RNA sequence: ACGUACGACCAUACCCAGUGGAAAGCACGGCAUCCCGUCCGCUCUGCCCUAGUUAAGCCACUGAGGGCCCGGUUAGUAGUUGGGUCGGUGACGACCAGCGAAUCCCGGGUGUUGUACGU
RNA sequence: GUCCUAAGGGGGGCUCAUGGAGAACAGAAAUCUCCAGUAGAACAAAAGGGUAAAAGUCCCCUUGAUUUUGAUUUUCAGUGU
């Protein structure tokens, strides 16, 4: 990199131990519905700052081949992919990607109900601001699995998506949207998304009283087909990186409160 | 060769429809929207000021997903309720204009059940904060002496807490890095409008006539605009939200409804469209 | 003295911490009463030392402001 | 529609141009006249690629010119129809409306010779223009003049001859 | 209630040397006046942060300005050994000046307003004599 | 109306993601009305937020800044994958090996400053670079040539670029060896 | 419904041309002392909102030629994995499955929409 | 063999290659004007979707050539501020 522009996006690419927030890709494949391209639209309008969007037609089967899905990832620097099909077997499907080192981490296939979605446009009531991040709640018995299953693959995969950018502290006016995932155990479960603007009420006492109202999109999943990773790339994947201001534990040494290194003697 | 082809057709992406009408600049307003110093998810809030050549428009604007929300406005056609008719564009009604749209968001929030989370988690030490919000100039040159930061003076004045230096007030030096807070004070309550006023009667009499008709037919003498301003600035602060008629022609919505539909052209239908492309046809086979 | 920060003749010197004239030392400066412009207490601040302190028995230092 | 006032022809704008090839003294004395003719101070253009045969090199200044708006230009156009005897060809007006000719000695202006100048000729362009001209001008909502407010040769052409009272052959 | 002060309103300079007194009128903060070392005292509008007025005549440094508590009057006193009343609203002196101290005045109290009698106010001032 | 959810399983949280996990089962009704089923829905999600606001106001600290009122977050729990593998120690150049070998310090960065003061002018000059001292001479009126060498200097050349010449010489060596480094690494 | 200011989707919105536009609003417009900027008050900036004018911008409608966008069809078909399961020594030929196109063709369309202030 | 108040950073203004039509010398190729121009230029990389009121290009400001602090991370320290 001889440019400094581009040696900083180089060192914007690069590995860290504190790494930055993912990025998702929207993209679509040549046979795409309407439906499924306004459940994209939505999908993106709560996640805008931290997102791509491709335009064009993509012939991609994912869980054929995904050469072109590492492509992408590895020239858009995302981590992140929704990907959206039609066929006749699945007439709308979203494809949930997730990537590391630019390699298919897994995969996961959401099929949208057509009849019960409802866009974000569909409810006349006050839009959450753009770069906000939602509250979420997982609600139900699928999420409890103690074998790791496409539920609770679902349920990482959504977090993964709504988590935002994380910060130490949040101002208690930034508390006014919440994303609800429903999902029961059980002939295939539906995992429902939700998302609900929150007020505040007076109740006599010092917490307020919360209520809600539908925010948007009002959506109805069944769970397909499911890539799982390979153990030693899942292994590397959730190893925990620690930060230098993590100091390392030593045995008789600490801190007082004045900052001055104390030994212990027995 | 023809450049214009269908290939050129096909390759061809649009920009975004209000870069197209040239109203928007969205590379300032992505840092101006989703660029934030502290990541505390809080909103932010953003003073629109927008010049036409008879109105300046003064916005206090929220950015959600579907579109902007509009917290307050105020209009400079609305000082003829405090007693301003001429001069709707000038410096010194951008100043009142933004004094204006201040007080009327200040007596929105009531700083001149449902209750917030602020309230709910209120400490001891707490105390009460100032209204913020980030000036957006639009496509506007931020020059010395520009009305924008007139607007913006008039706000900060008014009570919102906007950031901004001091190096584009009019008076300011550069050279010796300092402000002539005379020139300030002449710019804000009009002098500039009022020794121009003197200067053209005293060099041009006919083009003063033409050029200030309106203050002469409505006897505003120039030394009179400080006074002016000033009991405008008392006004403003006294009474925000001081209703304001206009002369133009009042009907109710409905009125208004009917009135524009009976202009209105409406769209050919598909049977009269090829009941046409069929007289077409028998035109070009006679 | 908070520390010594630049000896001019030798780098050794600086760091066996030889006051000399001429020398850059940090001090502090907590009793001038000194505040930023974010109002933060500035307490360390660079003086050099004017005197030859091995002729007279004390170090005398001015500010660098 | 036409006799709308809106519609008026006036002249946008006239440019002097002088092409000498050569930087140094030739195009100092060039600018020299520009700057007595029109009364501000004049543009160095440089030359955008390197052509041997013409002997000139990349980034060299090889030319002077002028915009003139307002009565000066119609003066200064005046001046060169006065030269060039209210005379024109049909090649000269452009397909968008506008025109220009060329002079050889800058003398028959109305200039005094001085011997450390020398002679010049120019090149005169006028732009023709309607009001409204702001529309495609202006940086905020710039647009696009629509297609029956701009100007044909025909158009330009019987101005011409209406205003300057000279023949086009 | 009032609510604590947390950011700078208006920085108005105009004044050639330091400020040494300053107090707002007991009308509102609209008004504020300062006097300073070079000799003046300064009327400022607060809500615009502009100058209003500049009281001149003075010889010495302004020591002290003080509102008369009806804020119909502005006293000043100064090291040239004089005291000054002057009138907010136009900025002209009123009357002449005071004589009589030998040295500096360094302070002034005006008679609280309910105590003023046979049709005029009285101000005490302070010297270092 | 209350503001406490009692339910036969307690939440679970993280705070740090704005999190809150409802382990009950939510029994959506076996009805065709979507209204009644929304209903449900929006009282689960009723039931979830109030029971994250209560724990966010009740379980981290409050702070009133001129920001705002803020609570302090937990660093997140919940795991999740990374991106990009945590990186790791580069493989060592062979300078790196010889000085641990040799027990070469590394220089310190008063030490490594492109600056030296050059006695005869009596000024501060950097080292390398624009005007360094490397280039000394180079743009001086006079310089005194030995006649060997200039017998010796092939024709056109002169001693004007004998500075620079050295120098390319240098930075051609330098970067041959840290190319030979880099393939070393890469095949590592 | 119409207009304006910020917008959201970002061509159904783009490229070319014609016709019409009440009210208000936009706009063209007029003037260069002051603030400010140019070779040129063209642009930018300041002052007037009077006067002219819907000519253009803008809006609506229409029109070709492209382009673009939906839905069906292609078609569960080519193709690709499976002795998969039956024969065939085997390779392979059917059958069974799992994934799964595109061209052609047909039909429809050429902008919807949020907040605020107004007509 | 020649030249430079260095590169870099921030802000602001502007739009390119090319084609068509015009302008004394000027003629395929000099400069100037208008129209059209999805980038077909330039700069980075090696897109299967890099960048157009910019990441291009010119002005203004900085050019201070490798800051300070750390009980924290890793390595080292017979010269452990």
């Amino acid at each position: 990199p001889r440019n400094a522009r581009s040696k900083r996006a180089l060192e914007k690419r690069a590995p860290k131990i504190v790494e930055n927030p993912k990025t998702c890709l929207f993209l679509r494949g040549t046979t795409c519905s309407q439906i499924t391209q306004d459940a994209m639209n939505d999908l993106y309008a709560m996640r805008q700052v931290h997102a791509k969007r491709f335009h064009k037609k993509n012939a991609i089967h994912p869980f054929e081949d995904a050469t072109s899905l590492c492509f992408f990832s590895e020239k858009n620097d995302c981590s992140l992919m929704v990907f959206g099909s039609s066929n006749k077997k699945r007439p709308h499907t979203l494809t949930f990607v997730r990537m590391f080192d630019y390699k298919v981490l897994d995969m996961l296939e959401f099929y949208l109900d057509p009849d019960t979605y409802r866009s974000i446009s569909q409810f006349k009531t006050s839009k959450i601001p753009i770069g906000m991040r939602p509250m979420m709640v997982f609600a139900g018995t699928a999420f409890e699995s103690p074998v790791p299953n496409a539920f609770t693959m679902a349920k990482s995969m959504l977090i993964d998506f709504f988590r935002g950018e994380p910060s130490d502290k949040i101002d208690v006016e930034g508390l006014r949207f919440v994303v609800v995932v429903t999902a029961d155990e059980p002939q295939k479960p539906i995992l429902r998304l939700r998302v609900y603007g929150i007020r505040t009420k007076r109740s006599g006492t010092r917490l307020p009283r919360v209520e809600v109202e539908e925010h948007g999109p009002r959506m109805d999943f069944r769970l397909g087909r499911m890539r799982e990773p390979d153990p030693a790339m899942l292994k590397e994947a959730m190893k925990k990186a620690k930060t230098p201001q993590e100091e390392r534990t030593k045995k008789n040494i600490s801190m007082d409160l004045l900052g001055d290194k104390i030994g212990r003697i027995h | 060769k023809l450049v214009k082809n269908s290939a050129y057709y096909s390759r061809f992406q649009t920009k975004f429809k209000r870069r197209r009408q040239g109203k928007t600049d969205y590379y300032a307003r992505k840092r101006l929207i989703t660029q934030a110093k502290n990541k505390y998810n809080a909103p932010k809030y953003r003073l629109v000021v927008r010049f036409t050549n008879r109105d300046i428009i003064t916005q206090m604007v929220t950015s959600e997903i579907n579109g902007d929300k509009i917290f307050a406005a105020a209009y400079s056609h609305e000082l003829r309720a405090y007693g301003i008719n001429h001069g709707l564009t000038n410096w010194a009604a951008a100043y009142a204009t933004g004094l204006l749209l201040a007080r009327r968001v200040l007596a929105k929030l009531g700083l001149d059940g449902e209750y917030t989370l602020t309230e709910a988690a209120e400490t001891e030490d707490g105390e009460r904060r100032p209204f913020k919000a980030i000036l957006d100039v639009g496509l506007a040159r931020t020059s010395t002496g520009a009305r924008v930061f007139g607007v913006m003076k008039g706000a900060s004045d008014g009570g919102i807490f906007i950031p901004h230096s001091e190096n584009r007030f009019p008076g300011y030096d550069i050279e010796t890095e300092e402000l002539d807070t005379e020139v300030l004070k002449k710019y804000i309550y009009g002098g500039h409008v009022a020794e121009y006023m003197e200067t053209l009667a005293d060099d041009d009499e006919e083009r003063y006539k033409s050029q200030f008709v309106k203050y002469i037919e409505d006897d505003v003498e120039a030394d009179s605009l400080e006074e002016l301003y000033a009991e405008a600035h008392k006004q403003i602060r006294a009474d925000p939200f001081r209703k304001y008629v206009s002369d133009a022609p009042k009907k109710s919505k409905e009125e208004w409804k009917a009135e524009s539909l009976k202009y209105k052209k409406a769209k050919l239908s598909r049977e009269e469209r090829k009941a046409r492309v069929e007289a077409k046809i028998k035109q070009l086979l006679a | 003295i908070l520390s010594v920060k630049k000896n001019p003749s030798n780098p050794l010197y600086t760091q066996l911490g030889v006051l000399t004239k001429g020398t850059i030392i940090e001090v502090n400066v907590s009793d001038l009463g000194i505040v930023t412009a974010s109002g933060k207490i500035a307490w360390g601040r660079y003086a050099q030392i004017t005197n030859n302190p091995e002729n007279d028995g004390c170090v005398n230092a001015v500010l660098l402001v | 529609k036409a006799q709308n006032p809106m519609r008026e022809l006036r002249i946008q704008k006239l440019v002097l141009n002088i092409s000498v090839g050569e930087s140094g003294d030739r195009l100092t004395r060039a600018a020299k006249v520009l700057e007595q003719l029109s009364g501000q101070t004049p543009v160095y253009s440089k030359a955008r690629y390197t052509v041997r045969q013409f002997g000139i090199r990349r980034n060299e200044k090889i030319a002077v010119h002028v915009t003139v708006r307002g009565p000066k230009a119609e003066e200064i156009l005046e001046r060169g129809l006065k030269v060039k005897e209210y005379e024109l060809r049909r090649r000269n007006f452009s397909e968008t409306g506008n025109f220009g000719f060329g002079i050889s000695e800058h003398i028959d202006l109305g200039i005094k010779y001085d011997p450390s100048i020398g002679i010049y000729g120019m090149d005169f362009y006028c732009c023709m223009t309607r009001p409204g001209e702001r529309v495609a001008k202006r940086r905020r909502c710039k647009s696009r003049i629509g297609a029956s407010h701009r100007i044909t040769r025909e158009e330009t052409i019987r101005w011409f001859k209406q205003r300057f009272d000279g023949i086009v052959r | 209630k009032v609510h604590a002060v947390s950011r700078l309103a208006h920085r108005i300079p105009g004044h050639g040397q330091p400020i040494l007194s300053c107090q707002f009128s007991p009308v509102s903060s609209s008004r504020l006046a300062t006097g300073s070392g070079d000799n003046t005292a300064r009327i400022w509008d607060t809500d615009s942060g502009t100058p209003k007025f500049t009281l001149k005549g003075h010889t010495g440094w302004v020591l002290g300005v003080s509102w008369s508590p009806d804020g119909k009057y502005l006293a000043t006193c100064s090291m040239d050994t004089t005291v000054r009343v002057w009138d907010p609203e136009s900025g002209k002196q009123v009357n002449q000046e005071f004589r009589g101290h030998a040295k500096w005045v360094l302070a002034l109290a005006w008679q609280p307003y309910h105590l003023w009698r046979d049709g005029t106010a009285r101000l005490a001032s302070a010297s270092k004599d | 109306l209350p503001v406490t959810v009692e339910k036969p399983t307690p939440y679970t949280f993280d705070l740090g993601l704005l999190l809150a996990n409802d382990p009950n089962p939510v029994n959506v009704p076996k009805t065709t009305d979507t209204q009644v089923l929304e209903q449900h829905l929006a009282s689960v999600a009723r039931d979830g937020a109030q029971v994250l606001i209560n724990q966010l106001l009740t379980t981290t600290t409050i702070t009133a800044t001129k920001d705002g009122v803020l609570l302090t977050l937990p660093p997140p729990t919940t795991p999740l994958p990374r991106e990009k593998p945590v990186p790791q120690p580069k493989p060592e150049t062979k300078w790196q090996a010889f000085a641990r070998r040799r027990g070469i310090k590394p220089k310190t960065r008063e030490q490594r400053r492109n600056l030296q003061y050059n006695p005869t002018t009596g000024q501060w000059e950097r080292k390398w670079g624009y005007k360094g001292a490397n280039k000394r001479g180079e743009t001086d009126p006079i310089i005194e040539v030995s006649a060997a060498k200039e017998a010796m200097r092939p024709e056109g050349t002169s001693v004007r670029g004998d500075k620079r010449r050295e120098i390319r010489a240098r930075v051609k060596k330098n970067q041959k060896q840290m190319l030979r480094n880099q393939r070393i690494a890469a095949e590592k």
